[PDB]
């Protein structure tokens, strides 16, 4: 009760102090000019009294609320001094004041701008933000020295409100909102001075940048601590919404700009700022990741100093093998990706074995540069000596296929698949040329799709070999659809090349290499090739998900490719045309037809 | 000190003659390279052409070499000598 | 010449071999020891007689031995007692080669110039001429004594010269039985000089006074028993014949002649300090034929030696085995063939042929033919001199085989450190001599037994420095013989010709491939910082270094694997699996060696990385590069050498 009555007397004094900080009755206003300086010095002297008298006198959050109310009037007083300097600039200030004028008249009427600073002139930050937003077309429009010579004064004016926080012995939502909306425009400052850089002249503006970097550092490293305090205190994330949108987007964008500013800095200034402001550990480290040198003098001392840097451990994931084992890969980190071949760590390492298994299973999704994993899948197989047979098959098939495919492709030995013409439904030709040109066949994920492209019969022949060797991966439906598309291409070429001479080499190559004994290769048939039961939108979206073309076009292309044969097979001639052939080839050879399940025996 | 003074050797032609006198101051032969063989008893290679000079009591009985050939070119030593050269040119 | 006494002896032996008339092996022994004692007395210092006295006595013994070997052998079937003839052989060397004082100087004109009327110095001048005549007669100087007796008015000594000349006419016949008993009684009469008193007893066969023998030397001392046996054996046979009659006899004579050993028991007892010298006691062993009984008896008292004795006893056996086949003891023969070749160390360079004349069994068997494999090192003079002496075929196949198999047991300690380093300087300094015996045996037919000696030393290399690479350079010093072994191999018949010609041809390809990789790896390491700033020549040379290596690896992998898999001779496959497994990792680091020196030019980074990264990737289709890691242990080494490319290529 007594503290509330004293707080009421102080609030009445604060209102009279706000009027006294902007205008005072005792002094003669007419005498001289706007005594903003004296109006401020009065409240400044009174602040020492308020502090000495309210020694301790803290109750709940009343002392913190009073300390926060102090900054509502102490900070504004330092603006008119800039006005004085701006009154030395005059033409800029008058154009500014007048602009501010229109602002108020459009924003809150009240006879445009009158420099009475009624109600503590809170709209001063809004006018500042509007002017900063208009400087991107007015001054960006004006030279770096001009805008460069201009922004320095605003920097020095803003940089005078932190020396009072260390003088009040600083240990609510209003405290979080006292200086937060200005972050919506502060980021428009550094760039405006840094984009000009040395105004395209370094040998003379190195000093001009060294004398100004202080303001940028003091703004960033101090304004940054308010966010996490406000966020932990307010817990707005829940509502989140426009406050969080502004806040979080500004935070990411400021992390990007504070790191480049940290890079473009004088020696150890960022290093001191990294130690002084415990924030942006990543940007600090980016400046600190041996940007200057690899000298064991300063670096070991800075390095050792991190101490509690769990965050630094995430530093090693930038681009080695130091830090006294560093608890292996930062306790083996999480998902290694490529760092997994590095996680060999001079050991057999079961993870390193799963790591190349993880390299194939990570070729599954959005992979690149397989030649590492390709040589490293072979290398991990060597390191090792169920999953072993699968890995050996994957290695052999994928490697030989990617090699032969890139060779024949870049080689262009087989000129073209003749039938396709002017069809959007298949840009796989260009996709595959791009793949073959770089990145170890761009990791070569769509090994399935590759074989589909057929330009010479010799290049097309191999597919069923991989299908009967390592086809333990896809579903039976996928494997059968592949084989059916292959047989359909064969039929479309063999009806045209008079005699159907394409099958007469493949029926022999499949039996002279002994593929049926080590591979239960399913026998193709008229029903097996004209089998549309494996045509579903889910399988379509899974197989052809890379190309962002409408699935209807691919469905129409596939239906045409199936119906051409479904119509050409009059009286089902193809049936005989295969049965007689395969059975005449596999006659003297240890092979018999297994009409129970359409397979080959011995 | 059997000062065996030998003299009379020399160089003759094929078919000439020589007279080797040996005075014992108090006959074997050695060719260039071979071993010392006995000449004078008479060697089979000089029987009928040479006459030895060995005498009973105090009798030198000095005698010569008639019909000399190139197979008799050697150094002759005395025994009961320093050597005396007897060469025969072909 | 003079210094090389052994060499002179060898030359005489060589001449005899060429001729192969047999009595010329010992006659040459008289020309060696003579010129030696003459080279120290014709001109030079006088103190050399301390060594010339040894040569002045070794030459008279070879003269006495030449008459004993020709009498008991050369018995020609020309137109009785065979043991009495030895006394004549002893008198020839005891009379011709004896010491004789020259004629006395300042002989007086008239007689008794100083004149019981003669002074004390007159009987001395009479005894001086008495000793000068008493010595010449003992040496067979009749021709000289007959003139000497007439010259000095010394007619008192001429009465016996014809009595000897009458005794010489009776010896050539082979009465006077009473004349032998008068001089012996004249030796018991008083009034005679000491030199004349010994002359009367020496001609008959009696013993004079001991005061005249004190002066007599222990060497000469032997004529006392020689003349007594002659005076008794003729009186015995003379007595047997009795060609004088009993009346003609006066006094009994000791007609009991003793043997040689009873006489030698007294000559070495009167003057033993010189009568038992090592160069004069050899004449009794020629009558006994015991060769190794005088030299093998000086090898037991080692607590307390003469080179002239070993050269004569050994040279005797080569003649003793020849004079009578097997006359020298078979044990003594091989003991003389072994003691000669061992003692002939300072002179073993020229006598590498004289030891073959008495081959016997030490040469037909691997006994005296294995010592030449211990000196034949670098000089090419001794290797060509052994090509004579009519020795080849199996002996050449037994000296070359004993040269490579005798050093294989010494390298047994070179196969123990299978996981550590060792001292290989001796192997890098003694095996170099282990390849000159086969390189000198230029025989296209004896090439299979030596072509495998280098491949038998690939496992002694082990880790660190290899000895086969240095051995590959020894074969390059004598190549071309491969053309001589491939043409001569089609001369002799062979059954297993499908596997013996394939192993020699494959070993030459792998070795030449190995010698090429060693020289390719020596030129890139010696590059270091070559060409200086003008790396344009290096930009093409390093490009050639990186191509010649990426090709050499794929080629060396196909040569070792060309041995197929299953073969009967799998012993040759288990030995070459390690050498193939040891030439793998050294190649990937050389491309990485362009990231320490050629790293100043960011050009070997993107090249040498992928070039070595896929070197293990394609090493997984040819049976996972076999398992060169299973035969050497180098698995994680490949895992780290390539893993380092993740902090440099990005």
């Amino acid at each position: 009760g007594f503290s509330l009555d004293q707080e009421s007397i102080e609030h009445d004094l604060k209102l009279t102090s706000e009027e006294i900080f902007h205008s005072n009755g005792k002094y003669i206003p007419p005498m001289l000019n706007t005594l903003g300086q004296h109006l401020s010095v009065r409240k400044e002297f009174f602040q020492n009294f308020l502090t000495f008298v309210a020694k301790n006198f803290n109750y709940k959050i009343s002392p913190e609320l009073k300390l926060d109310l102090i900054e509502k009037f102490e900070i504004l007083n330092c603006c008119i001094k800039f006005n004085s300097i701006i009154r030395q600039s005059d033409v800029l200030n008058d154009i500014w004041e007048k602009t501010l004028s229109n602002y108020n008249l459009t924003q809150n009427e009240h006879l445009t701008t009158k420099t009475v600073v009624i109600n503590s002139p809170d709209v001063f930050p809004v006018i500042f933000k509007q002017f900063l937003n208009h400087v991107v077309f007015v001054l960006f429009p004006s030279q770096n020295q001009n805008f460069k010579l201009n922004v320095t004064n605003l920097i020095n004016l803003c940089f005078y409100d932190g020396i009072l926080e260390e003088g009040e012995k600083t240990i609510p939502w209003f405290i979080n909102f006292d200086y937060l909306n200005c972050i919506n425009q502060c980021f428009f400052d550094f760039t405006f001075a840094c984009e000009e850089e040395g105004s395209l002249d370094s040998y003379k503006e190195g000093l001009l940048k060294i004398v100004k970097i202080l303001y940028y550092q003091f703004n960033q490293f101090k304004i940054w601590i308010n966010t996490q305090p406000v966020k932990s205190v307010n817990a707005n994330d829940n509502f989140i919404n426009i406050n969080n949108l502004y806040d979080d987007n500004h935070l990411d964008w400021n992390h990007v700009l504070c790191k480049v500013n940290l890079k473009e800095q004088c020696i150890q200034i960022a290093e001191f700022y990294k130690d002084l402001s415990g924030l942006v550990q990543t940007l600090q480290t980016l400046d600190q990741n041996d940007s200057t040198t690899v000298s064991l003098y300063e670096t070991f001392f800075n390095e050792f100093p991190k101490e509690f840097s769990f965050t630094l451990f995430e530093y090693l994931i930038k681009h080695q093998q130091h830090d006294v084992l560093i608890q292996f890969f930062q306790e083996s980190a999480p998902k290694y990706g490529h760092v997994a071949w590095i996680q060999q760590i001079l050991d057999g390492s079961y993870a390193d074995a799963m790591n190349t298994l993880k390299n194939i299973t990570v070729d599954d999704s959005k992979k690149g540069e397989s030649l590492s994993e390709c040589e490293l899948h072979l290398n991990v197989a060597k390191l090792s000596s169920i999953n072993t047979l699968r890995k050996i098959q994957y290695n052999l098939d994928t490697i030989d296929a990617e090699k032969n495919i890139s060779n024949k492709l870049k080689k262009g030995e087989v000129q073209i698949c003749k039938r396709f013409k002017n069809g959007s439904i298949r840009e796989v030709f260009n996709i595959l040329v791009e793949e073959l040109k770089s990145t170890t066949v761009v990791n070569l994920s769509d090994l399935v799709e590759l074989y589909s492209m057929l330009d010479d019969e010799e290049s097309l022949f191999i597919p069923l070999r991989i299908l009967s060797v390592d086809g333990d991966l896809l579903n039976f439906e996928v494997k059968k659809f592949l084989n059916a598309l292959v047989w359909r291409r064969i039929v479309l070429l063999n009806a045209s090349n008079e005699g159907d001479k394409l099958l007469q080499h493949i029926v022999k190559r499949v039996f002279d290499e002994e593929l049926p004994k080590n591979n239960d290769f399913p026998l193709p048939s008229v029903d097996l090739l004209c089998d549309k039961s494996l045509l579903t939108p889910e399988y379509i979206s899974e197989t052809y998900g890379r190309f962002p073309i409408d699935q209807n076009a691919i469905r129409e292309e596939i239906y045409e490719e199936i119906s051409q044969v479904e119509t050409l097979n009059s009286d089902n001639s193809l049936e005989i045309k295969l049965h007689s052939t395969i059975g005449s080839v596999a006659k003297e050879k240890n092979y018999t037809i297994n009409y129970e399940t359409n397979t080959v025996e011995y | 000190q059997l000062q065996l003074v030998e003299t009379g050797g020399g160089l003759v032609q094929a078919g000439g003659s020589l007279r080797l006198s040996c005075v014992a101051s108090g006959w074997f032969r050695q060719a260039p390279g071979k071993e010392r063989e006995f000449v004078a008893d008479y060697a089979d290679s000089v029987k009928g052409r040479f006459t030895i000079s060995r005498n009973n009591d105090k009798n030198t009985v000095y005698l010569q070499m008639n019909n000399l050939i190139p197979e008799d070119t050697a150094v002759y030593y005395c025994a009961a000598g320093q050597g005396t050269q007897v060469t025969v040119s072909s | 010449y003079q210094t090389e006494r052994f060499t002179k002896f060898s030359d005489t032996l060589k001449e005899f071999k060429i001729e192969q008339d047999p009595f010329n092996i010992i006659r040459e022994f008289r020309s060696a020891a003579g010129q030696l004692a003459l080279d120290l007395a014709n001109s030079g210092d006088e103190s050399n007689v301390i060594s010339s006295k040894d040569w002045e006595l070794e030459a008279r013994f070879w003269h006495l031995v030449e008459l004993l070997l020709v009498f008991r052998n050369a018995d020609l079937d020309l137109d009785d007692n065979k043991q009495l003839y030895q006394i004549w052989i002893v008198m020839v060397w005891l009379k011709e080669n004896t010491y004789v004082m020259e004629r006395p100087k300042n002989v007086p004109t008239s007689k008794w110039l100083n004149s019981n009327v003669l002074d004390v110095k007159d009987k001395e001048e009479d005894h001086i001429f008495f000793k000068y005549i008493y010595e010449l007669i003992l040496a067979g100087a009749i021709d000289e004594a007959l003139e000497e007796a007439k010259l000095s008015d010394n007619i008192s000594i001429c009465m016996i010269l014809c009595g000897i000349q009458e005794y010489l006419n009776p010896v050539i016949d082979t009465k006077h039985s009473l004349w032998r008993r008068t001089v012996y009684s004249l030796s018991q009469q008083a009034g005679l000089d000491p030199y004349e008193r010994a002359i009367y007893s020496y001609l008959s066969g009696a013993i004079p006074n001991q005061e005249v023998l004190q002066y007599s030397d222990w060497e000469s001392d032997l004529h006392i028993h020689l003349n007594q046996i002659l005076q008794t054996e003729i009186e015995n046979y003379l007595l047997e014949n009795n060609q004088v009659g009993t009346d003609e006899l006066i006094l009994p004579l000791p007609s009991h002649a003793l043997t040689v050993q009873e006489v030698l028991n007294r000559v070495a007892s009167r003057h033993p300090s010189e009568s038992e010298h090592p160069i004069r006691v050899l004449m009794a062993s020629v009558i006994l034929d015991s060769l190794p009984s005088v030299i093998h008896s000086s090898v037991e008292m080692l607590l307390d030696d003469k080179p002239y004795l070993l050269r004569i006893v050994t040279h005797l056996a080569i003649c003793l085995d020849i004079i009578n086949p097997g006359s020298v003891e078979e044990v003594d023969k091989s003991k003389l063939i072994t003691t000669y070749i061992s003692l002939l160390k300072l002179q073993g360079l020229y006598e590498n042929i004289p030891i073959y004349a008495t081959f016997l069994n030490e040469s037909d068997c691997l006994e005296a033919c294995s010592f030449i494999l211990s000196s034949l090192e670098d000089p090419q003079v001794r290797k060509k001199q052994i090509e004579t002496i009519n020795f080849l075929r199996l002996p050449a196949s037994n000296i070359l085989r004993r040269t490579t198999q005798r050093v294989f047991d010494e390298t047994e300690q070179e196969y123990s450190p299978s996981n550590e380093i060792s001292i290989s300087f001796d192997v890098n300094n003694i095996d170099m001599h282990l390849i000159y015996g086969v390189e000198w045996l230029i025989e296209g037919k004896l090439y299979v037994d030596a072509v495998h000696s280098i491949i038998a030393l690939s496992r002694r290399f082990l880790l660190n420095g290899r000895v086969k690479a240095l051995e590959q350079f020894m074969e390059r010093n004598n190549i071309g013989e491969i053309c001589k072994n491939y043409e001569l191999e089609k001369i002799a018949d062979n059954i297993s010709k499908d596997e013996n010609e394939d192993q020699f041809l494959e070993e030459i390809t792998q070795y030449e491939h190995l010698i090429k990789g060693i020289r390719e790896y020596e030129e890139w390491q010696k590059s270091v910082s070559l060409l200086s700033s003008e790396s344009n020549i290096p930009t093409l040379i390093e490009k050639l270094q990186g191509f010649s290596k990426d090709t050499f690896e794929l080629i060396k992998t196909f040569l070792v694997d060309l041995t197929s898999s299953n073969f009967a001779d799998s012993a040759d496959y288990e030995i070459l699996y390690e050498i193939r497994a040891l030439y793998t990792p050294f190649l990937l680091m050389e491309l990485h060696k362009k990231l320490v020196e050629a790293a100043k030019l960011l050009k070997i980074p993107k090249f040498i990385s992928e070039a070595l990264a896929f070197t293990s990737l394609v090493a997984n289709e040819n049976d996972k590069i076999y398992l060169l890691f299973q035969s050497s242990g180098k698995l994680k080494e490949y895992l780290d050498l390539v893993a380092r490319t993740a902090t440099l290529s990005n």
